[PDB]
RNA sequence: AGUAGAAACAAGGG
RNA sequence: CCCUG
């Protein structure tokens, strides 16, 4: 006999045992070296799909730019970026018609949030790009540096503490003739240098990613674009909240409801002689085909009949994104085997350097990208490198989905489905197979007219009843969720009392959201208990394990009358269970402690002190 | 990673930091001779280094004070345990899919548990 | 009230962010304001060519074909420690110490063997200097004996920086770091070699490894804590499931692998982070409980760890590992490409045939590891967790169809056997316990042999699995482009033996499913 | 030598 | 010899 878990599918359907196809117990892949190669490859590919556009020279920054909008229609099945303005505007108009009043309400809510917001929101975020030090810094430090540098020159319009005032200061600084920065040392940058710095993205390789063989490059913006992007995302979220087909920004409790709702809507109304089919598929090169000019057109159409200031503040972001620059990155590394040397070549020298060092592929990339470099960075006008517009693209996809109603199709077949950024699922109803094919072709062609490309390698069609959507596996009404990786239930490492509550809350939250089963929850609780006991050395009182604290724990255990009231930190028993994962420990056993023991435990004059309950165990460890 | 950092920190002799009056309440040596605190002072402050054996000694040997107030201030937490203790459970029903607080135990992926709180 | 005016520079920037044949931002806004839709999409679709379409290719029982595997020399073992060939020297420690010094345990375990002899090399390492390994082994023995002649017994033994340890731990192999200005005029200056892995073909040893990983032992390798009393019926069912699984899976070998790896990685990480500039010695120790409930401590071998000046999460630390065993290396030599094997002793075993004098070999190998690999290997226990979920999920699914729990119908029924293996006479069916052991073994091996190729293969084969399942469900499947999927699946089978084994499993399942 | 895989580690500065 | 992981 030769064991073979795959053969297990011969009895139980695949969707019932899909968890066996996720290898999420090893270390995820990482990247060693620089992300310059990936960045150059991404830039070249982004410029490849729009080769038949209009080339121009920028008057302010001086770098070449490419504009494929309204270009020649596509001919073959290769990815395309020529999005037609008329088609996009028509799709937006029809989406507005189908849901009257959506844009007005979204604009009102966005205006309210713009009025109310505050600068402090910029502090919460990932590692941003700091242009004062030309590096990557946490949001708070970068914001502090930028505000200090702004105040060095005369700029005091953001003292009111409103984000819009900060944006006004940024815009005014853009028009300043010279910018001075402190390093003690000082430096001056003219208009062009500061402008190029303000329109720069920092690129690096993405680490710890599953489901892919080869690495990828992702980008992060500066500080002058964050606020406008935040406003645009607020507007997009407000619009998406009112859409039934949008898969964002919901959690994991109603997504199954959404799937069942769509299936029942597209099945129940069907007669007894109507064919229904389901397509599950992805979108290819989603981020490298969305032109910021189309986003500007969409934002202009959305905000019709509005105050001028609102239109300007909302439409600034596409303008900046359409004139962005990409930093090549760390550079390359050279090795001399004959003389045993190693050296580093910074990216700044890639523009002017002999190509005898590099191999074929790197030399070709350098040659292709050379005409674009300016001041050590590459112009990237077309495409969205990192896709911070995660919700406007969803709105566009949902508009295309809506475009397939029975009214607009004007034919026997019809369709509808679900969309979430890159992923989508479709259901097509028609009386024959010819109708099914016609509907599929119409959807594909209409999608191509806007710049949305469907992946033919990761997509398949079958009879409706079973499908998949963002790792939610639907089969005859039963939906399984596998879109989240199981964490390690260990000790956080703060205190004896913080760790208990933190771990119990982690288990409870995983049980609630990510659909953790009961038995797995009990086993996780047992493993965490073992780890906690072996970390803090607070073993049981009757256990015969020898440790530094053994004597004190045994004496305390012997003193007490009711052994069930002792905390797990004092060698007590374990009382937690599934029904108790919400009660804090001290309040869980309060009616089971001794008078003197519970008097000493919560002593307010103890020297150690000065969801959780203050006790003798809340101490501060040494640095 | 803080987890391994504390794993290593707990292996030392005196990983905890306390004030200076601790020396007046708990003794320097156990009933078996184990040390509980050291004369060395913390860097940047007047604190002193203390070992978890001091925490256990205080818990099992230290002044006692009435804790009548604790249930009053933490009334919300105690109400939850009272309601859980006095509640009544029911049969499990496997079917297709004051109450919200226990939501993690009543509902499930494909099962339902009958629950009425005892308050 | 609100005043946000676009200035000159911003106006000049925005005048160039519009579609073509538009002059200024005001003109674009005016055009968008007065836009009314009429026959735009229909026209553009009319002008399009007919080559832009999505034809559906039918899927039938004769359509799919087996995957293609690479060719080359057979794959070789690439784990941090031996799995099937391991042997341990065992003693008893009735004084339950929570965490004692492992060096003394190692010495006490060593002192129970009275069959040492003069080592020699029988299976050499082709690309390395063999005598250095032998010198390293003799040096470790000499240091262990030197431990006796000391005023005070130490807790850790730092090996002397000898020539053989300098070579084995790759000392002074990094080139010198200079700037680009000085060494620009050199004939052999280029960038590093960015090539692809060299392909290898599947071998038969990994199947045997997996088979032996799914077997039972005569000891207990896991001990878990307690939980509260079960009052709700849901808790009763949960406890029943958990207890049945734990009973069926606690005597498996995969648990031994989990504990062994956890201990080794924990020791390595602590040693690397504590003693940065010393050549530390770290033994391999594990704890078990016999069938009678009597504790035992096993020793597997030794490792020596070199300089550990690690900065990032991918910096490498080298070490040298020596392990005991009884597997004759001259039976599957291609499995031991990177090992140097010495015959160090003569053991004697006792069985039905009486007493047999077997030889005792030592496997010596130079390896390396990063900080992230060690961090992710200290938490192999989660494998257990994962396995449980899998089993439980099945029942949950099987319950929803019939609206009734089937835990007892799954575990205690002593029937309803699952097809889990393959045999020449046909498919083989096993009980639930075999299924639990199989899933635990699969999870453990997924943790042991992690690599990006495995992730790619799994992600790209899931879709083919689902398509085949839909075909078996007579739902009339159809693919827009099937060959691209096969290319994406096959692009990830290069080097890993685990991925090649998974591909072979997929081929066998595909053959059996469409029959 | 070894880890590893499209670019790096196999210690760096004074 | 010092500092840094
Ligand atoms: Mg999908």
């Amino acid at each position: 006999m030769d064991v073979n878990p795959t053969l297990l599918f011969l009895k139980v359907p695949v969707q019932n045992a899909i968890s066996t196809t996720f290898p999420y117990t090893g270390d995820p892949p990482y990247s060693h070296g620089t992300g310059t190669g990936y960045t150059m490859d991404t830039v070249n590919r982004t410029h490849k799909y729009s080769e038949k556009g209009k080339w121009t020279t920028n008057t302010e920054t001086g770098a070449p730019q490419l504009n494929p909008i309204d270009g020649p229609l596509p001919e073959d099945n290769e990815p395309s970026g020529y999005a037609q303005t008329d088609c996009v505007l028509e799709a937006m108009a029809f989406l507005e018609e189908s849901h009257p009043g959506i844009f007005e309400n979204s604009c009102l809510e966005t205006m309210e949030i713009v009025q109310q917001t505050r600068v402090d929101k910029l502090t919460q975020g990932r590692q941003t790009y700091d242009w004062t030090l030309n590096r990557n810094q946490p949001a708070a430090t970068a914001l502090a540096n930028t505000i200090e540098v702004f105040r060095s020159n005369g700029l005091t319009a953001n003292e009111s503490g409103r984000l819009i005032d900060f944006l006004k200061d940024v815009m005014d600084s853009m028009d300043k003739e010279e910018m001075e920065i402190t390093t003690k040392k000082k430096q001056r940058l003219n208009k062009r240098s500061y402008l190029i710095r303000a329109l720069t993205l920092n690129t690096m390789t993405k680490d710890a990613e599953r489901g892919k063989l080869k690495r990828r490059a992702i980008a992060t913006p500066g500080m002058q674009i964050r606020g406008f992007v935040y406003f645009v995302e607020a507007l997009a979220r407000s619009i998406c909240e009112k859409l039934e087909q949008s898969g964002l920004p919901v959690g994991g409790n109603e997504k199954k409801a959404k799937l069942a709702n769509v299936v029942r809507k597209m099945m129940t109304n069907s007669q007894d002689t109507e064919l229904s089919f389901t397509i599950t598929g992805d979108n290819t090169k989603w981020n490298e085909n969305q032109n910021p000019r189309m986003f500007l057109a969409m934002i202009t159409y959305i905000t019709r009949n509005q105050p001028e200031w609102f239109r300007n503040v909302l439409s600034i972001a596409p303008i900046m994104f359409s004139n962005k620059m990409a930093r090549l990155g760390k550079g390359y590394m050279f090795e001399s085997k004959s003389m045993k040397l190693r050296t580093q070549v910074p990216a700044e020298m890639l523009a002017n350097i002999d190509l005898k060092y590099f191999n074929k592929s790197t030399r070709e990339k350098i040659e292709k990208i050379r005409p674009l470099l300016i001041d050590g960075t590459a112009s990237l006008s077309p495409g969205m490198m990192m896709g911070m517009f995660n919700m406007l693209s969803t709105v566009l996809g949902v508009s295309i989905l809506n475009l397939g109603q029975k009214k607009y199709t004007k034919t026997t077949y019809w369709w509808d489905g679900l969309q979430s950024s890159d992923d989508f699922a479709l259901i097509v109803n028609a009386p024959n197979h010819e109708g099914i094919q016609a509907g599929v072709d119409r959807f594909y062609r209409t999608c191509k007219l806007v710049g949305i490309n469907m992946s033919k390698k990761k997509s398949y069609i079958n009879r409706t009843g079973t499908f998949e959507f963002t790792s939610f596996f639907y089969r005859y009404g039963f939906v399984a969720n596998f879109s989240m990786e199981l964490p390690s239930f260990g000790v956080s490492g703060i205190n004896e009392s913080a760790d208990m509550s933190v771990g119990v809350t982690v288990i409870k939250n995983n049980m609630i959201n990510n659909d953790l089963g009961p038995a797995t929850a009990q086993m996780a609780l047992q493993l965490f208990i073992k780890d906690y006991r072996y970390t803090y050395r607070c073993h049981r009182g009757d256990t015969q394990i020898q440790t530094r604290r053994a004597f004190e724990l045994k004496k305390l255990w012997e003193q007490t009358r009711s052994k069930a009231g002792l905390l797990v930190s004092d060698g007590g028993p374990n009382l937690y269970n599934i029904r108790n994962l919400h009660i804090p420990e001290v309040c869980l056993k309060w009616e089971l402690m001794d008078e003197d023991y519970q008097g000493r435990l919560c002593n307010p004059m103890n020297p150690f002190v000065s969801d959780a309950v203050a006790t003798t165990h809340s101490w501060i460890p040494k640095r | 990673n803080p987890a391994l950092r504390m794993k290593w920190m707990m292996a030392m002799k005196y990983p905890i930091t306390a004030d200076k009056r601790i020396m007046e309440m708990i003794p320097e040596r156990n009933e078996q001779g184990q040390t509980l605190w050291s004369k060395t002072n913390d860097a940047g402050s007047d604190r002193v280094m203390v070992s978890p054996l001091a925490v256990t000694w205080w818990n099992r040997n230290g002044p006692t004070t009435s804790t009548v107030h604790y249930p009053k201030v933490y009334k919300t937490y105690f109400e939850k345990v009272e309601r859980l203790k006095h509640g009544t459970f029911g049969p499990v029903h496997f079917r297709n899919q004051v109450y919200i607080e226990v939501l993690h135990l009543t509902q499930g992926t494909c099962w339902e548990q009958m629950y009425t709180p005892g308050g | 009230e609100e005043r946000f005016e676009i200035t000159g520079t911003m106006r000049r920037l925005a005048d160039q962010s519009l579609p073509p044949n538009f002059s200024s931002l005001e003109n674009f806004r005016a055009y968008v304001d007065g836009f009314e839709p009429n026959g735009c999409i229909e026209g553009k679709l009319s002008q399009m060519s007919k080559e832009v379409n999505a034809r559906i290719e039918p899927f039938l029982r004769t359509t799919p074909r087996p995957l293609r595997l690479p060719d080359g020399p057979p794959c070789s073992q690439r784990s941090k420690f031996l799995l099937m060939d391991a042997l341990a020297l065992s003693i008893e420690d009735p004084s339950h110490e929570g965490e004692g010094i492992p060096l003394y345990d190692a010495i006490k375990c060593m002192k129970t063997f009275f069959g040492w002899k003069e080592p020699n090399i029988i299976k050499p390492h082709e690309k390395g200097i063999n005598p250095n390994y032998l010198l390293t082994w003799k040096q470790v023995l000499a240091e262990l004996q030197d431990i006796e002649n000391e005023e005070k017994i130490p807790r850790t033994k730092n090996m002397k920086k000898t020539s053989q340890l300098k070579w084995a731990l790759g000392e002074n192999m990094a080139p010198e770091k200079v700037d680009f200005e000085d060494c620009k005029d050199v004939n052999d200056l280029k960038q590093y070699d960015s090539d692809e892995p060299e392909p290898r073909s599947l071998a038969c040893w990994i199947q045997s490894e997996f088979n032996k990983a799914c077997e039972l032992t005569d000891s207990s390798w896991v001990e878990l804590d307690e939980i509260g009393e079960d009052v709700a019926p849901i808790e009763h069912i949960a406890s029943m499931r958990r207890n049945y699984f734990t009973a069926e899976v606690s005597h498996c070998r995969a648990t031994e692998y989990i504990m062994k790896g956890v201990y080794i990685n924990t020791a390595l990480l602590n040693a690397s982070c504590a003693a940065m500039d010393d050549f530390q010695l770290i033994p391999m120790i594990s704890k078990r409980r016999t069938k009678e409930g009597r504790r035992k401590t096993n020793l597997y071998g030794f490792i020596i760890k070199g300089r550990s000046h690690l900065r990032n999460d991918t910096d490498v630390v080298n070490f040298v590992s020596m392990e005991f065993s009884l597997t004759d290396p001259r039976l599957e030599p291609h499995k031991w490409e990177k090992y140097c094997v010495l015959e160090i002793g003569d053991m004697l075993l006792r069985t039905a045939v009486g007493q047999v004098s077997r030889p005792m070999f030592l496997y010596v190998r130079t390896n390396g590891t990063s900080k992230i690999k060690m961090k992710w290997g200290m938490e192999m226990r989660r494998c257990l967790l994962q396995s449980l979920q899998q089993i439980e999920s099945m029942i949950e699914a099987e319950s929803s169809v019939k609206e009734k729990d089937l835990t007892k119908e799954f575990f205690e029924n002593k029937s309803e056997t699952w097809p889990i293996g393959e045999s020449p006479k046909g498919v083989e069916e096993g009980s639930i316990g075999k299924v639990c052991r199989t899933l635990l073994a699969k999870s453990v091996f997924n943790s042991l042999y992690a690599s990006p190729q495995l992730e790619g293969f799994s992600a790209e084969s899931r879709k083919l699995l689902l398509i085949v399942q839909a075909l078996r469900d007579n739902l009339e499947p159809g693919t827009f482009d099937l060959e691209g999927l096969y290319e994406a699946i096959e692009e990830c089978l290069i080097n890993d033996p685990w991925v090649l084994l998974n591909a072979s499993w997929f081929n066998s399942f595909l053959t059996h499913a469409l029959r």
